[PDB]
């Protein structure tokens, strides 16, 4: 049982990807923009679940490699770090395609990145946290989207929109967006029920997501998927730590008052 | 541990040239390098082509004995004995005696030797298939004619009885 | 029994040639380049297994003893020294052949290597670690390829790609290129399940690339076939030395800890 | 029939040049400047079509080469990357002339740049996106114009005007300018009609570019050539994908609401 308890707590620590209508809409729109090389910019709140949806769109087109040619990765996902320069960005592009860099000037990195980009036949350039990179690199990404014809999706918080708004070309060229919703409603109840079924993976004690539980979770998460994940995982781990097989009212109240 | 080298035991009747060549190839040395190590200078590079204008002296052989770790008398036993005349050119080879043991016999270079006493074969002065003269014995990395890549042991059945 | 154990660990510690799909497609590519006599350049990231594939290729087409003429050698495999001049390249290419040249000068050596190349009618020249060569030597390599019509296969890592991109006339003839495979995807399953008994040759614990074993391997090798090779062999040595029947989880986690 | 759809979507994905009064005026202006050897600076808004028209000018009168002499390349078109330095400018200027770069310092690079420019006998130099290259290079472009007598032309957004404003000599020398218009009004209707005639290349649907769709295009694109291109192509591909033969009001409204 102790080994089973350790397995349960380790699984609860690990986050999962339940496919729901938000990620469904996102990757449907992503496929639509991919089929026409339309460079858009998906936007949304913080801790809402855009990156996970992007991740899923990245893994679904798992690259299929030929016997003796470079693999065809159709979707490229990068998450440049804070104040990411152009050399760093090109390094990331060529590193994702599994092409280790060689020391040189920025021009050398740009040329190698262009070469590996055309050779691999990439279709998508997903730049999450696109509010981090410097504006001297937005010209580079503009040229990438222009000459190489790769649809770029600038992903980030609403601060990304402010970052690109002060610029001239990047705002006009990247205008199509997909704002992430709050999810509050009956769809939220469906979400929490589905999370109970799959993510929690607890024995069926007929919790059924009662009205009091729904009110507590609504007051806690405020519609955030990440908040819901964190609170559910914390409640499950706290119940399993005190020997409680299922999740009762006290742990929900404790985590809710701890968070707010 | 004690200072060492890739020692080679001398054959029976091998040449000084061939023995020094085997010693060099097993130590990755050079004629100038072997001479400098021995302390006698480029004289070694001369011996590999049998130019014994000043016969290999007792001192010039003791200095070698110090390096190749072969007794000086055993060294003199690959030079022609005092008074015996050898021809430094052409380099001569018996195929059968090479098949028996892969070496170059100093006795083949004697002016008075034309027949292999233990094979009754007229020894070869040039490659029997392409008429290419043989190299210096020290230059025999392996037993083959340089121009035609024919093994030395093969030539035994081309050389006349 | 310790003699049998020592023989087994001697087999493990020894590098063994093992058949993959990538080596077979490389052999097909190189046969095509032979029949075309067209220059190529196989490139791949480190430890991906280019050297062993080229060695297996050159063993496949072993040289034949010719009776009328000196023997013809189909392929020449040379691994030069770091920052070695063209003189040393000529020395190595002659020494690989039965021929041998001493004394002389660079022009004499180049003439001699031209003659020995035309005499043997060598088809391909697989230079391993091509980037070890000085840039001036690349002009000589071009001259050899152009004058003798010999397909030169430049084997190396992406540093070779950068080096050939540095100069124009060197890269001029090497239009084609074969990119080696990282082996990511489902191919990992086949390669691990084959390597379990093809190479290790011990009574298997029916691991069959189990979930725990496969995930611990992907956490250490990342598709590097050499990585999994030496990891599995060293782990088998550890398991057999301590008296265990077959490998377990503890030794794999220890070797993964010492690797990552 | 599906292959016909593939051909149509491939044709729509590619971008063709539509002749108009503005590009003709640019052609006449550049002809006058080249016949006068006058260093001008064309300017315009975002998505107004400067790059396409400059490409049309460079493609109109191609370099008629001599059989064994260097081509008499009259026009050199480059778009140096963001924060382009003098060496990078020379590299682009020599790569346009089909003359491979020789490694060296900036002095010899500039020397060979000058030699190849004089050998090709270039008349006018057209530089796209000339708001990027650093001011250290505008001195060298001024030197080219002064000593060789080549009409240097700069393309960029209105920020290029301020870029030359902060410096004195370039502000004075590049004093002839041509602002790109908005093309809205009756000329916008003529552009729409001729786009429907030639760019769409679809069956005659008797739409005749009605007033309602004129209003929709004015409200969505606001007269931008690039925005008109984007919206019309997206509407066409959406209509063709769903099996529709002509364009519909719903598709145009959909692509309009997705942009504003
Ligand atoms: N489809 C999903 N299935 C399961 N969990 C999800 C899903 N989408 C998001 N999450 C949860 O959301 C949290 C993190 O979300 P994510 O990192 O995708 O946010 P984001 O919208 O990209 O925002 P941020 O910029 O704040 O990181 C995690 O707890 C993760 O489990
Ligand atoms: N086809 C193969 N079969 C068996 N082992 C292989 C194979 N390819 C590579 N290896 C293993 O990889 C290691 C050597 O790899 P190899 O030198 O061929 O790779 P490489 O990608 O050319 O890299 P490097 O240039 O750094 O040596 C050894 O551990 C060897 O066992
Ligand atoms: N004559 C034309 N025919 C067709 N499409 C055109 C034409 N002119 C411009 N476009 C469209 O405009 C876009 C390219 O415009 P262009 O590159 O000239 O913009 P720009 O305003 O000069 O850009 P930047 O802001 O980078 O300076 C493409 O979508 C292209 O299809
Ligand atoms: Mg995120
Ligand atoms: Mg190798
Ligand atoms: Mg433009
Ligand atoms: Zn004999
Ligand atoms: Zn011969």
């Amino acid at each position: 049982d102790d080994e089973w308890l350790q397995a349960e707590i380790a699984r609860l620590k690990g986050k999962s990807i339940v496919p729901l209508q938000q990620v469904k809409t996102l990757h449907d729109w992503l496929d639509g923009k991919r089929k026409a090389r339309k460079s858009c910019r998906v936007v949304g709140e913080s801790r809402t679940g855009k990156t996970v949806a992007c991740d899923a769109y990245r893994y679904r087109h798992k690259p299929q490699q030929e016997a003796g040619r470079p693999p065809t990765v159709p979707v490229v996902y990068i998450r440049p770090h804070q104040k990411c320069g152009p050399k760093d960005l090109f390094k990331k592009i060529t590193e994702y395609l599994k092409y280790r860099v060689t020391k040189g000037t920025v021009s050398d990195f740009r040329d190698r990145t262009i070469e590996v980009l055309k050779g691999c036949g990439v279709e998508m350039l997903i730049i999450d946290e696109a509010d981090r990179l410097k504006p001297e690199t937005f010209a580079d990404v503009r040229d990438i989207a222009e000459d190489l014809g790769i649809a770029v999706v600038l992903v980030g918080t609403d601060r990304l929109d402010a970052v690109i708004k002060r610029d001239e070309q990047v705002l006009e060229r990247f205008r199509a967006h997909l704002r992430f919703g709050k999810l509050s409603g009956e769809d939220f109840k469906n979400t929490v029920e589905m999370w109970e079924q799959m993510v929690l993976k607890l024995p069926v004690s007929s919790n059924l997501k009662s009205k009091e539980m729904l009110r507590i979770l609504t007051s806690a998460t405020e519609g955030y998927i990440g908040r819901l994940d964190e609170i559910l995982r914390e409640a499950a781990i706290r119940s399993l730590s005190r020997g409680l097989k299922k999740i009762d009212k006290a742990v929900l109240q404790e985590v809710a008052k701890e968070y707010k | 541990v004690k200072p060492w080298l890739f020692l080679i035991k001398p054959y029976e009747g091998e040449s000084l040239s061939h023995f020094l060549g085997r010693f060099r190839r097993a130590n990755h040395l050079s004629a100038s390098g072997l001479g400098t190590l021995a302390g006698i200078g480029a004289i070694v590079a001369r011996w590999e082509r049998f130019h014994f204008n000043p016969r290999p002296s007792q001192q010039e052989l003791e200095a070698i004995a110090s390096v190749v770790e072969v007794d000086a008398q055993r060294l003199a036993q690959m030079l022609p004995p005092a008074g015996v005349g050898m021809q430094h050119e052409p380099i001569r080879l018996c195929g059968a005696c090479y098949a028996e043991s892969p070496c170059h016999r100093i006795e083949w270079q004697y002016k008075s030797v034309w027949k292999c006493d233990r094979h009754q074969l007229k020894i070869l002065a040039k490659c029997p298939n392409c008429q290419a003269p043989f190299k210096m014995p020290a230059l025999w990395e392996d037993g083959c004619c340089h121009r035609c890549r024919m093994p030395f042991a093969e030539m035994a059945k081309l050389q006349k009885v």
